[PDB]
């Protein structure tokens, strides 16, 4: 308040001072089921070439 | 329909190299195994070789292992088997067959139950 009113003497009353603001804790990402599965058995996990 | 056209042999004097070709249809080439199985006229069938979805060839028969060389042309659905020193044991009807089993027949490629 002293640096808001720019004074070293503050009289009885009520003075808005600042802005209370909550912060975000963590991030969240979502997307439906994969359904993009690959047959690595053909591509990578192959026994006999 | 299905009609597998294999050829490449004929008036072949022994001691020369060729490339027998089988063309196949009715399926997907680079995901099904085409197998060479020989059968001489008057003689029973005998397995030669194979090629799979991963081009997974395996081997050749009793006394022919090594002289043959198996290669595939996946796009135009062609199978070329190299012919070296074709004699009375090495000459036959080089049937090309397809196994019914799908991917990962288990580890081995689909090579059993080839009724077509």
């Amino acid at each position: 308040t002293k640096c808001t009113l720019k004074s070293f003497t503050v009289e009885k009353g009520i003075y808005q001072t600042s802005n209370f603001r909550v912060q975000p804790t963590e991030s969240i990402v979502r997307f439906p089921n994969i359904t993009n599965l690959c047959p690595f058995g053909e591509v990578f996990n192959a026994t006999r070439f | 329909q299905v009609q597998l056209l294999e050829s490449g042999g004929g008036l072949v004097q022994p001691g020369r190299s060729l490339r027998l070709s089988c063309a196949a249809s009715g399926f997907t080439f680079d995901d099904y195994a085409m197998h060479w199985v020989r059968q001489a006229p008057g003689k029973g069938l005998e397995w030669v070789s194979g090629v799979s979805w991963n081009s997974g060839t395996i081997g050749y028969a009793d006394s022919v292992k090594g002289r043959f060389t198996i290669s595939r042309d996946n796009a135009k659905n062609s199978l070329y088997l190299h012919m070296r020193s074709l004699r009375a044991e090495d000459t036959a009807l080089y049937y090309c067959a397809k196994a019914v089993e799908m991917v990962r027949g288990l580890g081995a490629d689909p090579e059993y139950g080839m009724d077509v």
